[PDB]
Parts: C-alpha cells; structure tokens; sequence
C-alpha cells in the first residue's frame, strides 16, 4: 500500500476552527521540500485534536519520509501555540487499523474504569510503545492528572480568579535548581560539598490543597481546598470501556509500517508477561481483539450527540452480542469516544471476538454471515450509522478561491442533491464528515472591560481554564511524572446562565462578573474542519449503483461537479487516485 | 414565546427546516408535527429557516400558525436571526406577519443593531419603516449609530440620518 | 554536481552584524560532526537574512546530508532570537540555479504588482512547493500582510506609543480557547453540549481600523485607525518583477539534488493545471525560463545603491532586449532586487527567453553571439556590472580568512593589499575583484542609560519603539480569504525617512509622561558591512579572478599564495568551489 506519516497534536478546549487556524494551517504551509508526497490531508476537531495525513508515493522509505515530516516539523514548532508544543506533537508511520487490543479488567472490581486507566497509562503503556513494531498505541481511556476543580463562588468571596491559582500553582508546585553547598569553583580550605534542596513537585492531594493562595488583612488563610475540590482524575474524560459489560482499560496497538505482525504480537505478549507479577490484586489481562475470528462494529451518532446517547447505543449492540449471538461471541470489548475515523463524544466502536472456530460449525455461524446478520439487525436502529464489519469512490470537494466554511457547504449539498437524482448510476452518495452544530459564541466589550479596568488576558484566562480546562504544569505521582489541570467543577460550566457566575478582579480590585462585560448568542459552526492539500475540503463517498461499473460513476460525479459555483475544485483520493 | 421539545415528527420537521426541504416540511404539517418543535437551544423551525435562508420554508411555517416571536433559551427571535445574516426576503416577510421589530434578545440586543453591524443596509431601511426605534440601546449603551460610527461606515450613519 | 544544503533564516530590521552575531555564530558552532563535509560559507546580510552553504563531497547521499545539517540546527534554535524563530528557519537541499520560472501577469491590467504576487503565494506557491523534486522556491514578490502603518503625531497626541499598539493587537486580533457547555466530565443528565466560541483571528483591514487602543478620561476612545492606516501589503517591499514590461510576479524553481529535470518540470505544469481553471478573471501565467533558448542578465550596483537606480539599470537592460533584438528574443523576466547574489536592494536580474530556433538563422543570431553583444552594449553602464551568460575552468575562487580576531575592518585593508599587489602582476592575473560588497554609511545611535533610568523610560520600551517604527514587527496572524497570514506594525514612510524623524517618536515613561528619542540618545554616521561573509566559522572575504591569457590555473593559484604569504600576521587563506 502507499505508506502514510500521521501528525497529532491538541490544544485544550480550542474548538476547531482555533485547531485549524493556529495549528493545522500553519504545519501545513511547512511540509514542503518533502520527497515523494502524493497528497496532504487533514481534520481540525472541536475536541482540540488536530491529525494531519501525509501519504507518500508507493515504494517510498517510511523511515525517511517519517524524518523529513519530524524535520519539518520541527522547524515550525516555534510558530506554534505553547498550548499545544507543550502536549508533545507526535509523528507516525503506522497502518490505520489495529494489530492487536489488549484489555484489562479488575475481577474483584476493586478498581474503577478510571482506576484502571491510570493503571495502564502509567504501568503499561511506555514499554509496550517502545516494543518493536509497534506503530502507534491508543490508551482506552485516560492517564490520572492532579485536577484542580474550581468552585466560582469560593474564588469570588476571597477576590480570586483562575489566573490566581494557577500563578500559584506555578509557584508551589515547583521543581528548583538550587546549587551546592560548597560548590564549583569553591574557595581554598572548603571541606563540605552538599547539595541544596528547595522546592520539590508536589505528590498528592493534600499537597496542592494547601497551597496558599493569599493570607486576608485579617490574618486568615485562604488555601487552595478553600476555593477547589482537589482529585486524581484524567487528563481528559473522553474515552470509557468495557468488556463484557464490565469496566475495562486497554491499548489499541498498530503496527509499523513494515514491521512483522507476528513477531510484534509475540514481543507484546512477552512485555506483557514481565508487568504481570506486579500488578495489584484483581487485575487481569484480557485479549479481545487479534489478528479470522474477530470482527469490529462501528458507531456513528450525529455530532452534537453526548457520551450518554452513544452509550446507550453501544449496549444494545454489546447486548446483541451477549444474547441473540451467544453461542458464537466469546467476547465484546467496547469503546466509548473512540471510533473507526478518530475521536468525539458522539462515536464509538466494539471489538467482537468468536468462540473457536471448531464450536461454530456450519456456514450460518461463520464471520461473514454473523457480521452479515448483525449490520442487518443494528440498522433499525434511531440516528445512527451502525455497521459490522471485516467497490466505491472516495472525493474531495475543495474550496479554490477563499470561498469559506458556509458556501462550501452550500456547494456540497448541490452536489449531493443532484447526485440523487441520479439513482440509476449513484447510490449511498454521503459526506464523511460532520455537520454544523449549535456553539455558544460570547463577545467581550473591549471597552466595557476597559472602562472597569479588566484586563483581556483575564478574561480570556478565566474563560478558558474554567470551561475548557488548562495544563499548568507537572508533579509526580507515586514516583512517574504527570499533569496538572484547572478546571470548573461540572456544576459550574453546564449551563449559559453560568457564565455569569464567574468574576474577574480589575485593576482597582473590585470583582467583576461576566455579564458586565460580555453579550452571547447561538451561531452554528464545525466540529469538523476538513481539508486536501492545503485547502479547505469535505471529503465525499458513494459507490456506483448495481450492474454500472466504478468509472462511470465517477465520470457523472465529474460532470455534475463541473456545474458546481465558481471557485468550487474537486479531486479524487484514496481508493480512486488510480 | 419560550418553546420545549417536541419528538420523532417534531425532530424530523426541525431538522428538514435546516435542510430546506422544502416537499418534507409540507408532509410533516399537514401529518400533525408541531410548528413550534423547539431544540435544545430553544430554535424552532421558523428560526432555523431564518438562519439558513430558506423563504419558502418561513412561508410556510407562517401559513400553519408558527410563532413569529418565538424566543431561543437567549431571547433571540426569528427576526434577529434573518436581519443579522442579510436575509432580505424573510426580514420582509416576518414583519409582514407580525413579527416584534423591537424585540430584545437577553443582551438588549434588537434586530436593527444586527443588520446595523453587518452593514445589511436594505435590510436596516424596511426595519425602520416597519416602526423599529432607532434610539435603542443595548446593555452597553450602544444604539445603531453609534454602531455606525465604530464601523466608520457612512452609508449607514445617512440612513439613520 | 558537488550537493550544497543551505539553511536560511530571517531576522526583520537587522543589521549584517546583528543577524551575524545572534543567528549565524550560533548555528555554526554546531556545524562539526557532519560526514562528508568539504566547507561551509555563510553571508549576514543588511535585509535581515543569513544564508549558511554546506557543501558536501560528490556522491554524498543528499538525503542523509540534511538530516545532519538539521539535527545540529536543532542544537542552536533555542539560543535564536525568538523573532528569528517565528519566521520560521528553513533547512534544504537544491541546486544553486533555478530549473525554470513561472511567471504570472493580469492580461486585464486589473491587478497590481502586489496583488498578483499575493495571489502566487496563497494560492499557487505551497503547492508548488511540496510537489516532489522542488527543492527550493522563491517568490518573486512578497504575501500580502496586514500593515499597521504608524504616526507618531497621532501616537503621541494620545500619550500612546508602538508598544501599546503591538499590545492591543496580541489581545484585540486573538484566537482564544474557552472550551465547551456541558463538557466531560458532565453532571450525569446533561442534555446540552456547546463549543464556547470567543475571540477569532480578525480577517479585515475594518477590524483592524476599530481596536480599541484606550478610552479617554472624558469618555471617548482613540482607534487603531486614528494612529495609523491600515492595508493589505507585502511581508516586505524588496521583490518587484516585469514581464515585457507589463506588471508581473512569479516563481523561481530550482531542482532537489539528485532530482530528475524532465519529471519534475511535468509535474509542476500538472499542478499549474489544476490552478488554472480558478484563476481571477485577467490572471495568466506565462513561461519566461525553461531550461539552448534561454540565458540571464545579472545586475549588480554598488551597496547603498536604492531601488530606483536599481530599476533604471534593468530598464535599460530591458529596453536593450525589446528594441535592439527584438527580432531574436521573445520575452524578458525582469525582477529587481533578487539576484545571482541572493537578495538586497542593489541587485536584479533579468531572465531572458529566445525565439523558436528556426526563427533565428545565422550565428550571429544564437545564444553566444547575442549575450556576447548584450554583455559588449552593457558594459558601456557605470556604477553597475551587467553582463549577460548561458549557464568557467580557468578562474579561481579564493578566501582570505581571518584566524586571529582582527575584525572585519582590517580583513578590508588586508584584503586592498592582495587586491592591488594582484593588480601589479597583469601577466598572470586578470580582473581580481572581492565578491562581496564594501562597507556603506550607517547611523550609529547610542542610547543613555543613565538617562533613560532617571526619566523612568525602560530599554525594551524604547528599543521596541525604534525597531517597530523603522524596522517593522511581526506581531501576530490573521486570516486573510480562509489562509493564514502575518501582521505586520511599522512607521509609515513619510516618519521614518530622515535623521530628523528619529526626534518625533515619543516614549512613555513610568510617570505618564511622554519623552521624545532626542531626550535619551545621541547619533553619529559611521561606516559598517551590509554583507559579511565567513568561511568555516571565520570571517572571511571571497575574492574571484581569472589566469592571464595562456597560463593554466595551478600557476595563477601558485601567485596568489605567495601573494598571501606577505599578509598581515593573523591573515591566512583558502582556496573553494573550483579551487578545491
């Protein structure tokens, strides 16, 4: 196959067109002088996740295409946001489907899904991404940060916002190069040479809690606990498992580019074998998912869709397995925010995992007609594309002339719609991406805010650590170095009449509530901004229709593209650039 | 004037009034669906034929007893939406069919500040002629002249004279 | 075919000595370890750039070379400055000379110089870029930016200075992160989940025009556009490009070592291609180098020259070419200020492309024989060397090297020794002549600290003032028609033209009040480089001549040694390119 080189990066709480106009843009526009580059494409998300794909000419080294993407890369590191340098930006030459999903589970259920994540992330994972082979390593779930959850009201009655705390976080939860006692070049006679130590990371929650945020005029202290609930939790909130409907980490692991599947899945099974002995009572390894006696099924809500509705469709289709398939599925291993084409709260997908072979006789009980038979039974179901899986066309509609975001999609549903009408060459002619959604959008009075005497970095600091979160800096847990985070407590950021509950102090020390500064209203945007070589572009599938051959279809879809408005180009990829 | 949610034939009308499908809309109405079918935010069909310009659609909506003034959970109306995005026809129409020409979002924002802002200015001259108060101030104070002057755009500050 | 990876870096309103000493010192003394290095050149130039040569032995894998070179890059980018950074260092691995242009014009006449090499770089250039084989691309012209053009009369009529402005625009022109409604982890039941959108990228010269800079004690306010005026308009204004005289931009391609020709050139007229069809109404490219057909005019006049002389000299090559051979050549690229020499104020270059070959019969009428006469009419030109060649093994490249910190003005006297005595041996030496270029008049301005403490003025305040205003600053991006693009704050002309206008840019100190340049420095004329170069990590001074008619290299090499040998203690030598 053609080999493909994957950048990653985040930006907490940036929705995607911050993603795409900061970050996504910019690598872009320097990811030139490269060797063997067919094409370029990209997805800026309103997770704050960027992953741009650059696929190469067939026969081309992946090893030397990966370095020439890293170099380039990092010569625009700089022109990045510190946000998102300080994530780490991976790069990846890896297959798009997974080699192998190790579980892990607790059988005394000592330990909660989240428990249990940190367990991986922190115990596991490093040394299975260091493995040989190993591509890529997808944590199914997250790694435990310190959070810091902020209550609005508390930080209000002691004149204190976000921007305090993590000044003070910064502060006290610092890690100091403090020299020697007697060090270099030291005067004639010295006889002691000791090190000095002054502040070290923290290492627990009673340790950040009483940071100390300021002493009243009164004399009285005001500590961190005072104004913030303070708990291990993960970096994000995104990603939930289980297996066999009980609670469950993992790590979805991809193969390299090249590498042997074989030997790679022996290597982790021996990694493996090393991290058992020590791993707390109750923990066991489950193996849901090897590469045929596995299938996967997909789940794909509408965006907007919350982690609530597409678990409950995750359940029926774990339920189908667990009853209606029972003498056939060994195992379903479930994950919720994590599906086929990336990440949100509104995808999912399942790894299935079939009895021996030998006990599934017959042809009715076979992959095929059990994937067959499940796709079948899932696509009843209610504002989902639900399908059970082991022929088409793959377009670009690309934006030439500075069109923007809302006429391309208005170019995209003429398309559409006249591909329709053609039903005879066209079928199943759909977008692969997302569609508009309702967003928030709140305006700052640059002068009602100068008037008062607040500043706009407050604001805008306050705003975005307490609704979307902010990585501070790191502390060490139980010996391994992590995250640090502020955030609202969920009470506090669910609702628009919230926003008027956090203050910010101005110049003169009066505390300020939002409302006096700022107006909102809802606006649609995406969640999901697309492009192709460069340019903004919505990525379009379809097959053609029975007894009609692939060429066919593809010459209508040109036809009918020429007759798109002006400035409107479009491209073949994937399955249909040769 | 602040709609809740309706279900299966109330989402299936809201999301066709987004599409502008037209022929659906016309089904779903005469099948019983509820004209007022709010979203999560508070969006009924008739704001959602506004924001995305489908004329046909508020036409119709209008026809079967949709409210004109219907509020979003913000205070936003049909008409706020259709005279921010310049949509000339709709602005006509929903004054035509009662549609309140000062109506104040949660922020006192009103209908003539936002074409004021987005220079829709055709659109800022049938408010005015409809009754819109042209001395109406939004929580900072502003009214559309004074917009008009942050804009600097002079074409505007003629019209409002 | 020796590979040469070059590294290039950019440094907004620099002198030669300051982009030296802060980025091409620094980058050098990483540059060891390095298989198959022969050498390294580097020139710190008066425009804010530097230029690093490394050139390889023969075979070297070019690939592999790169990746070195890069991986001790990466040693030095920390220590860079950060607005050398920003502009982004580029490491790659061309030919010296370009493979072909591509030229752009408006046949409508619609479009200005401005807007068509805008147009080139945001639409055209990237793609063009990433194509494989393309291994460096210059443009001939500059991307549009947001100019902030400032007066000091308005800034200083309302107390403000360039640093509040740079302030008001990082805050007033942002692109800010401000989460969700009803983002994980959730109160269990939530139905509602939004995006918070706040602040984006400004995309318009009227968005500009209304940031609030500051709201007066009587209530009303001072906007950007009452400081200055706002406009679209180039990163800078050093590339301007004709084609037959008519407005033009473009793109100089030069091919990736080890690359092939054919190939590549197929595949940039098969991404041209795809562009075309979404061209603005006029727009046209056209093809005025393809690479016998075609040769170059180069344009060198002496430092301190302007634009405007700079421009009459290639008037006058143009003119040559459309009047006197017409009948042989169809076109002529004329672009001022890029040239053979890299890049600056005193140079141009003119690419020029002939008729069919069978429309021009005789030999007085192919390559040779009309860049001979070109090269013959030229040479009448004074205060410039034109000359006109095709694209030898009878000249020498030499180095004259300071080994011992004697500084850049006695490598100069040392260098006027061997140049004259070169100059008395006419028999074996002929035209023995720096490459480089000579020192120029240059304001000197030394700030008073003492002063500047007891006013309560801080150094960055001022420093940031002074280089903002006659240098110009990257601020920020904004997004131009969906493409990212940068914001730039500078003087407008009219305030940063003459000594004099240094005395109307006011400062504010601690206590409010406003303190004009005049009270905090003094200024003098004195001389500097607005080119020095260096020779593996030393100053240095190339200087080219040719062997007397007759006698082979290796004996003019012998000459110039012994020349050398009587230099000044701390003066050695080198021999590069041909020589070596």
């Amino acid at each position: 196959a053609p080999p493909a080189v994957t950048i990653s990066a985040s930006y907490p709480g940036a929705d995607a067109k911050t993603v795409q106009d900061t970050v996504t843009q910019v690598i872009e526009q320097n990811m030139n002088g490269i060797d063997n580059l067919m094409y370029m494409s990209s997805n800026s998300d309103s997770t704050g996740t960027v992953q741009i794909t650059l696929t190469f000419e067939s026969g081309t080294d992946a090893d030397i295409a990966q370095v020439q993407v890293q170099n380039k890369l990092q010569l625009a590191m700089p022109l990045l946001p510190q946000e998102v340098q300080q994530q780490g930006v991976s790069v990846e030459k890896s297959s798009s489907s997974f080699l192998m999903v190790v579980g892990v589970i607790n059988t005394d259920g000592t330990m909660t899904q989240e428990d249990i994540s940190d367990y991986v992330a922190a115990n596991m994972k490093d040394a299975i991404s260091r493995t040989s082979g190993v591509g890529d390593v997808q944590l199914f779930g997250s790694q435990y940060a310190m959070r810091i959850w902020m209550n609005p009201n508390e930080l209000n009655k002691f004149q204190l916002t976000p921007v305090d705390v993590i000044t003070a976080i910064k502060a006290q939860n610092a890690q100091v190069a403090a020299g020697q006692l007697g060090g270099t070049p030291p005067v004639k006679g010295q006889q002691l040479n000791a090190s000095i130590i002054a502040q070290t990371r923290l290492t627990s929650t009673e340790e950040f809690g009483k940071i100390l945020l300021k002493v009243n005029q009164d004399g009285s202290r005001v500590l961190l606990r005072d104004v913030a609930k303070i708990e291990l939790g993960g970096e994000n909130y995104d990603i939930i498992a289980e297996f066999n409907g009980q609670p469950a980490s993992g790590l979805g692991i991809k193969l390299a580019t090249g590498a042997n599947a074989l030997d790679t899945a022996a290597a982790i099974r021996a990694e493996l074998a090393k991290m058992e002995p020590f791993f707390p009572s109750g923990l066991k390894i489950v193996y849901p998912y090897d590469t045929q006696g596995v299938f996967m099924t997909m789940v794909q809500l509408p965006a907007g869709a919350t982690q609530e509705r597409t678990q409950k469709v995750l359940n029926e289709v774990t339920h189908y397995y667990l009853t209606k398939e029972k003498n056939n599925v060994e195992s379903v291993f479930a994950v919720n925010g994590f599906g086929f084409a990336g990440r949100g709260q509104n995808t999912g997908i399942a790894f299935v995992s079939l009895k021996d072979w030998a006990d599934r006789p017959g042809e009715e009980n076979k992959v095929e007609a059990i994937t067959m038979r499940a796709t079948r039974a899932f696509s009843q179901i209610k504002d989902a594309m639900v399908f059970a899986f082991n022929t088409g066309f793959d377009f670009e509609l690309i934006d030439q002339a500075g069109l923007g975001h809302e006429k391309l999609t208005q170019a995209r549903n003429q398309l559409l719609a006249e591909a329709a009408k053609h039903p005879d060459m066209l079928t199943s002619v759909r977008p692969n991406g997302l569609e508009d959604t309702p967003q928030f959008k709140i305006d700052i009075d640059q002068e009602k805010a100068q008037a008062l005497g607040v500043s706009i970095n407050d604001i805008n600091t306050t705003l975005g650590a307490a609704w979307g979160g902010s990585y501070v800096n790191d502390f060490i847990d139980r010996g391994r170095v992590k995250k640090v985070y502020v955030m609202s407590e969920a009470k506090y950021r669910m609702l628009p009449d919230d926003i008027g509950d956090w203050y910010v102090r101005a110049a003169d020390g009066q505390m300020v509530p939002f409302s006096a500064f700022s107006s909102s209203r809802w606006e649609y945007g995406s969640p999901r901004l697309e492009r192709y070589n460069g340019l903004p572009s919505m990525e379009i599938l379809g097959q053609a229709a029975p007894g009609k051959s692939t060429g066919e279809a593809m010459e209508l879809m040109e036809q009918l593209a020429s007759k798109l408005p002006t400035g409107v180009g479009y491209d073949w990829t994937g399955m249909s650039y040769q | 004037h602040h709609h809740h949610h309706g279900s299966d034939l109330g989402k299936k009308l809201l999301e066709a009034a987004r599409a502008g499908r037209d022929d659906e809309v016309r089904i779903l109405m005469a099948n019983g669906a509820d004209v007022n079918a709010a979203d999560v935010v508070g969006w009924t069909p008739l704001h959602l034929a506004a924001y995305w310009g489908h004329l046909e659609i508020v036409e119709v909506l209008l026809k079967n007893g949709a409210d004109v003034n219907a509020y979003d959970t913000l205070g936003s109306t049909p008409l706020h939406l259709a005279a921010h995005f310049g949509h000339l026809e709709i602005v006509e129409v929903l004054l035509k069919n009662g549609a309140d020409v000062n109506a104040k979002d949660d922020n006192g924002i009103t209908p003539l500040h936002l074409a004021a802002n987005r220079g829709h200015l055709e659109i800022v001259e049938v408010l005015l002629k409809y009754g819109a108060d042209v001395n109406a101030q939004d929580k900072f104070g502003k009214t559309a002249f004074d917009i008009s002057i942050n804009n600097g755009n002079e074409d505007l500050a003629e019209i409002l004279q």
